[PDB]
């Protein structure tokens, strides 16, 4: 544990010199940010992408609803066949 | 006597070890692409320097669309199969 | 049979009506989704056509910053990676330690339970003795008089 | 017929899973093609690709180092537990011998028991039979 503590102290020192270099790194990053701060249309593009995603979700929901309607139509056809068999049995019973 | 129980752990001390070896191989597999990707990056230095090839990628997407066309049936068939399965299940349920 | 047939007919009619309504709603939703997708594609094309942002000076400054940070590249990030390369084992030993703790914590509790178990067992034993008495003496009285 | 249809549906579900895997692979290929097409936005973007490849290579190297360290630790643990297993094998053999001698003593005494001519289940069945017989008798 003490060996690993000395190791992490050395890691803190190397992170300190990494931050010493990150001073100039962040200076360059701030220069690039001041250069790119000129830009907007990105917000409209993101809104259009969100609207397209909502439309795709609505289309997936409509496809799921069409599948459920097909399953309900199959169940209704099965129920109609059962009702026709029951009506034939009832006609035989009435005779 | 649980002193033999740790012996079983010794077996794991080999088993997972083998898996670790496989993991290393997996890492090697990653390397088999990783450095290769670097080469691909170098290929970019030869590709972007000499433009419309991305349009050809769209054709590749069209090929994927062709696969999607198969999916346009396959998944659909799968859905149909699901429906069939459901029907079968229903039948089974009925039975 | 007539009740079952009427119920089946009502269920079939309700299912057909629900299927027709669901098909109409799905067609309307598909039309709305197609219109929304077309509008979104048109808006994206219009935004991309007018997307300039004057990126000349931006790209120039980005290239300058990259050429300056060429000595300050990701070679520092790897120097930070070793940190977690130690942190893993910084937990691993403790993990094993925790495992050892579990290797202890699994015993006492259940052992304690066993204690209680045998305790009540002895209690039950004594309890049985009690009823054993009520089973013996009365039995000795159960024959003679009855005889 | 429903069992046959269930087998057919299981085969169809396996085929559908294979088709879903193929469709996922095709979607991944289409996403890769779309990314390659959008990367067109004269080598300005090659630096980001080289940095990403270097980061992936560093991650793969770190994973390989972690796997090698884990394998070495597991080998050391096995080498340390080998004498523990060699020492516990004697206690295991002693316990097995005790179990075997208990088995053989119980077998010999059970042979003696069945030689003394007595069975609990037989006597219980005979007592129940005599009970019901005398029951219908009275």
């Amino acid at each position: 544990l003490n060996v690993v503590m000395k190791n992490l102290e050395r890691l803190r020192g190397e992170y300190n010199d990494l931050q010493s270099e990150t001073k100039t790194k962040k200076e360059k990053i701030k220069g690039l940010q001041d250069e790119i701060m000129k830009i907007i249309k990105l917000q409209m593009q993101n809104s259009k992408v969100e609207s397209v995603c909502q439309k795709l979700d609505i289309l997936v929901a409509k496809l799921k609803k069409v599948k459920s309607a097909s399953k309900k139509s199959g169940g209704d056809v099965v129920k109609f066949q059962k009702l026709l068999q029951n009506s034939e049995r009832d006609v035989e019973l009435s005779s | 006597n649980p002193s033999s129980q740790i012996i079983a752990r010794n077996e794991e001390i080999l088993r997972d070890i083998g898996e670790c070896e496989n993991e290393i191989k997996t890492k090697q597999m990653s390397l088999k692409k990783c450095q290769e990707e670097v080469s691909t990056i170098e290929k970019d230095m030869k590709e972007y320097d000499s433009s419309k090839l991305n349009e050809l990628k769209k054709e590749l997407k069209l090929l994927a669309k062709e696969l999607e066309e198969q999916e346009s049936e396959s998944e659909r068939k799968y859905d149909l199969f699901q429906n069939l399965e459901l029907e079968t299940e229903q039948l089974s349920s009925e039975l | 049979t007539l009740k079952s047939t009427k119920h089946s007919i009502s269920e079939a009619e309700n299912m057909l009506e629900e299927l027709r309504g669901q098909q109409t709603e799905h067609e309307t939703e598909i039309k709305d989704l197609t219109q929304l997708l077309e509008k979104e594609r048109s808006i994206l094309d219009d935004i991309k056509l007018s997307l300039k942002d004057k990126t000349k000076n931006i790209s120039a400054e980005i290239i300058r910053h990259e050429k300056e940070l060429e000595p300050w590249d990701l070679q520092l990030q790897e120097k930070e990676s070793q940190i977690q390369l130690a942190e893993s084992e910084l937990s691993l030993l403790e993990e094993t330690q925790a495992k050892l703790k579990k290797n202890v914590e699994t015993l006492e509790e259940k052992i304690l339970a066993k204690k209680t178990h045998k305790q009540e067992l002895q209690d039950l034993i004594l309890d049985l003795k009690k009823k054993l008495n009520s089973l013996k003496d009365e039995r000795s009285q159960g024959e003679k008089n009855f005889t | 017929a429903k069992l046959i249809e269930k087998k057919s549906a299981y085969a169809n579900t396996e085929k559908d899973y294979k088709m879903v895997q193929e469709q996922l692979s095709k979607q991944r290929d289409l996403y890769k093609r779309k990314e390659e097409l959008v990367s067109t936005l004269a080598d300005g973007g090659y630096n980001a690709q080289l940095a990403k490849a270097k980061t992936e290579l560093n991650e793969v190297s770190l994973a390989i180092k972690k796997s090698s360290m884990k394998m070495e630790l597991l080998k050391k643990e096995l080498l340390t537990i080998e004498p523990k297993l060699k020492e516990a094998t004697k206690d295991n053999e002693l316990n097995v011998k005790h179990v075997k001698q208990c088995q053989e003593t119980c077998d010999k005494l059970r042979a003696r028991l069945v030689e003394y001519g007595f069975d609990p289940s037989r006597i219980k069945d005979l007592k129940q039979r005599e009970d019901k017989l005398k029951s219908h008798y009275y």
